[PDB]
RNA sequence: AGAACUGGCGCUGCGGGAUGAACCGAACGCCGGGUUAAGGCGCCCGAUGCCGACGCUCAUCAGACCCCAGAAAAGGUGUU
RNA sequence: UAGCCCUGAAAAUGGAUGGCGCUGGAGCGUCGGGCCCAUACCCGGCCGUCGCCGGCGUCGAGAGUGGACGGGAGCGGCGGCCCGGAGCCCCGCGGACGCUACGCCGCGACGAGUAGGAGGGCCGCUGCGGUGAGCCUUGAAGCCUAGGGCGCGGGCCCGG
């Protein structure tokens, strides 16, 4: 752990496993986003055991715990130095991106920033030579 | 009826002064009495035979 | 919401009189088992002093 | 009734109201076997209806206290008038049993009428238990255990499988 | 009487059930009356002011039993760790559902 | 399952104004302020209607006001309309009463201010009288719409008096029969 | 085939009825511990592997659990 | 007379107390002590809806469910020579967090659902006005990916 964030607590989850459209194993032109599903009939949304899950807001993670990573921040996405300094009274709570966007020299720039600002970046060295 | 000898032993306790309790309550349960089988003894019945 | 009857001290924060009902009644239950050990040796003491 | 467990003979007495035309009304007595007071004060009203023009509304019960044997160690010897009904039609019946209590003579009935008979516990109406003294039974089963000097041998004992070692290299003697 | 179990309690039932599972209603919330300040400031105005006051209402069946009772929602009860017998047929004919007027204690004392 | 029945649990009353006026927003978060922290009812009026529709906030005129106004014992209150204050043609002389209202138009404002009344808004009334202690709260006539003469039972039952649509007024527009007991019959 | 009264299914999963639209329990946010209902506890199959109580019955077509999935009159010195 | 059994009692693929089997019972009748487990019930966590509300006092000086002064008379108390009197803080110049008020906080109860109806969407696609002193040949869109995550989800972000 590079840097320490504030309190982390246990984050539990409810589930690990991603819902799944139903008979998304069976075709391939339907994706596994999840659908729900509204026929007359199906033993789905009728809801029989041992099926496929659907999702409703019981699954809904802690609010004092939602949006955390698994290294204890929560991030926020920047794009140069001048909205990395505004992450500057927030740095033992959040951490920052890079946006996929920015080119290798200006990535360079914007991580020794984030040094100086002690502010956790989560993929400091990405698009490296 | 009741309205009639209702209101009038209202007045009746201004002058006499109690707590009459004219409001009218549901059967309550049967008082704690008691019973008396004075000399003799409770009689034994049982049940009859079946003839058609 | 600690349990009355299970712990004391939340009883006697709703009923103080609860502290002093049971202590009478366990001194009393202790006078009571004094006496019948006491009373059940005496018997046999005697029967045993006979032999 | 279920006559659930062994059962348990009660005395209770009771007496319809006093109404404004009748006081003091005579206060009837019955023998009810039950397997705990609020059947055998239930029950009471049960036979009283049909023998009487009381039911429970206008009456109330009195007394119901267990009433127990007064000799539970010595042996004696019960016959019981039954009132059972069958799938046709409704019999009377006399029928003896032989055991240390009053209230277990007649629980020996209830399960002996559903053994033999198959006559379920709310079809059948007790009318008289007493005890009756030897050489006045008739049935040859209650008779036969009259003998002083009797004896008899205990041929071909099985019990407690499974307590032991369910597996034993040893075949158990019937003795 | 097919749906209920009911019966007539002794002491220490009333006194097991206001304590342990007892809980009040102020207005529209169910709170635990953990505290005799609870209770006195809603229905102290009937001088059942603390605790045992309350229990003395509603056990001896007194003038403000109505104003004692509906300050207390429904006993939440567990459920019966005995075990019942067939709860569908009275308790003369051998089930549960009905009058039984002493066993009741019995049977809260495996429900509380 | 429980059997408490549904359709208790939710009320169908107004928390805030739909309306996106920036100023009608800084008066409901005065309100709500004085709502819940000076203990009056007259906060609490005031401040449930100015969460109130547009039909639900009628125009009190001016002669409604000064009509109701006359009584005995309103001779220095102040009079609150959550709305507008319009001016009647038919009144010909104004009194010098205290007005307290959203929105006063033009030409009654005109009319208040010549009496030597005084017109307030809603942020100076409060501190005049945060209790909200001597006002008269007025309302205009909710009912009095248009709209409203055409509900009721049906325009075609027994004694309706209920005004149906009739897209011109006019003989031989719903005359006909139903309406007169030589043609067909009469309701 | 057609009515009445209440509930249900249709819209509704779950435990039990081997299987099942409606029967019996029972209604559902996502979980941990506790307990039960209806049902059950030889082995599939969780729990009688209790030194369970009392009787009844032998079938060369035994019998075995609401709805419920097979039977009657008549007869039997077969036993009780 | 009535319990169990038997006779009465015959159908087409091979077959059904569910099956295997079961006869000091794994059968029938009447019962007992245990024990088994539903998404039900009880206690607890968490999400959400609904209901009743809370804080504009950030008031480390704010303090108030009764409040001042200044006079007519009395005490108990604080400094006696029985005469007696407002001190505005300061040796520390100090004292977390907050409140997008459309935000935050707290308590309590509840949660099935076809057709249908409403709400929320920081769910998504294309185009416009504004706006990011946005992003980019030091590599955009797209496409690929046993790479890393978040969101209950629609989806999204990051690495290669
Ligand atoms: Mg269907």
């Amino acid at each position: 752990a590079a840097l320490r964030p504030l309190v982390k607590p246990k984050i539990v989850k409810k589930r690990t496993k991603k819902f799944i459209r139903h008979q998304s194993d069976r075709y391939v032109k339907i994706k596994r986003n999840w659908r729900k599903p509204r026929g007359i009939d199906n033993r789905v949304r009728r809801r029989f055991k041992g099926q496929i899950l659907m999702p409703n807001i019981g699954y809904g993670s802690n609010k004092k715990t939602k949006h955390m990573l698994p290294s204890g921040f929560r991030k926020f996405l920047v794009h140069n130095v001048k909205e990395l300094e505004v992450l500057l009274m927030c740095n033992k709570s959040y951490c920052a991106e890079i946006a996929h966007n920015v080119s290798s020299k200006n990535r360079k720039a914007i991580v020794e920033r984030a040094a100086q600002l002690a502010i956790r970046v989560t993929n400091p060295n990405a698009r490296l030579r | 009826k009741r309205v009639k000898e209702n209101d009038q032993k209202k007045k009746e306790a201004k002058e006499k002064g109690t707590w009459v309790q004219l409001k009218r309550q549901p059967a309550p349960p049967r008082e704690a009495h008691f019973v008396r089988t004075n000399g003799k003894e409770p009689e034994l019945l049982e049940p009859i035979p079946y003839e058609f | 919401k600690k349990n009355p009857l299970k712990n004391l001290r939340i009883m006697l924060k709703l009923n103080p009189y609860a502290k002093t009902m049971r202590r009478n009644t366990i001194l009393r239950q202790a006078r009571n088992h004094k006496l019948r050990v006491d009373k059940a040796a005496a018997a046999a003491a005697a029967l045993q002093a006979k032999s | 009734m279920k006559a659930s467990g062994t059962l348990r003979e009660y005395k209770v007495v009771g007496r319809c109201l006093p109404t404004p035309k009748c006081h003091t009304p005579p206060l009837y007595r019955m023998r009810i076997f039950a397997p705990n007071h609020v059947v055998a004060k239930s029950r009471f009203w049960y036979f009283v209806s049909q023998l009487k023009k009381m039911k429970k509304s206008s009456g109330e019960i009195v007394y119901c206290g267990q009433v127990f044997e007064k000799s539970p160690l010595r042996v004696k010897n019960f016959g019981i008038w039954l009132r059972y009904d069958s799938r046709s039609g409704t019999h009377n019946m006399y029928r003896e049993y032989r055991d240390l209590t009053t209230a277990g003579a007649v629980t020996q009935c209830y399960r002996d009428m559903g053994a033999r008979h198959r006559a379920r516990a709310h079809s059948i109406q007790i009318m008289k238990v007493e005890e009756i003294a030897a050489s006045k039974c008739r049935r040859p089963a209650v008779k036969q255990f009259h003998d002083s000097k009797i004896k008899f041998p205990l041929p071909h004992r099985v019990l407690r499988r499974q307590h032991k070692p369910r597996f034993t290299t040893k075949r158990p003697n019937t003795f | 009487e097919p749906y209920i179990a009911w019966g007539y309690p002794n002491l220490k039932s009333v006194n097991e059930l206001i304590y342990k599972r007892g809980y009040g209603k102020i207005n529209k919330k169910r709170i635990a009356l953990t505290d005799n300040a609870l209770i006195a400031r809603s229905l102290g105005k009937y001088g059942i002011i603390c605790m045992e006051d309350l229990i003395h209402e509603i056990y001896t069946v007194g003038k403000r039993f109505k104003e004692a009772n509906n300050f207390l929602w429904p006993f939440k009860l567990s459920s019966p760790r005995g075990g019942m017998k067939k709860k569908t047929t009275h308790f003369v004919e051998g089930g549960d559902a009905g009058n039984r007027e002493d066993q009741i204690n019995r049977l809260i004392r495996r429900m509380n | 399952g429980v059997d408490i029945r549904h359709n208790k649990d939710r009320k169908v009353r107004r928390k805030e104004p739909k309306s996106q006026d920036i100023y009608l927003r800084l008066l409901v978060k005065l309100y709500r302020f004085l709502a819940r922290r000076t203990n009056s009812t007259f906060n609490q009026v005031v401040l449930k209607r100015l969460f109130m529709s547009r039909t639900n906030r009628p125009p009190l005129s001016l002669s409604r006001m000064i009509r109701k106004m006359k009584l005995p014992g309103r001779e220095n209150k102040t009079a609150v309309v959550v709305g507008t204050i319009t001016d009647d043609v038919r009144v010909q002389e104004v009194p010098k009463l205290k007005v307290c209202a959203l929105r006063v138009t033009s030409r009654a404002r005109s009319r208040i201010l010549r009496a030597g009344g005084k017109i307030l808004t809603f942020d100076q009334l409060a501190l005049d009288s945060p209790k909200g202690c001597g006002t008269v709260l007025l309302s205009g006539p909710r009912k009095g719409r248009e709209v409203y003469r055409h509900f009721g039972k049906a325009p075609g039952t027994p004694h309706s008096h209920t005004k149906p649509y009739v897209r011109s007024k006019g003989r031989k527009f719903e005359r006909a029969r139903g309406r007169r007991a030589s043609r067909g019959y009469k309701n």
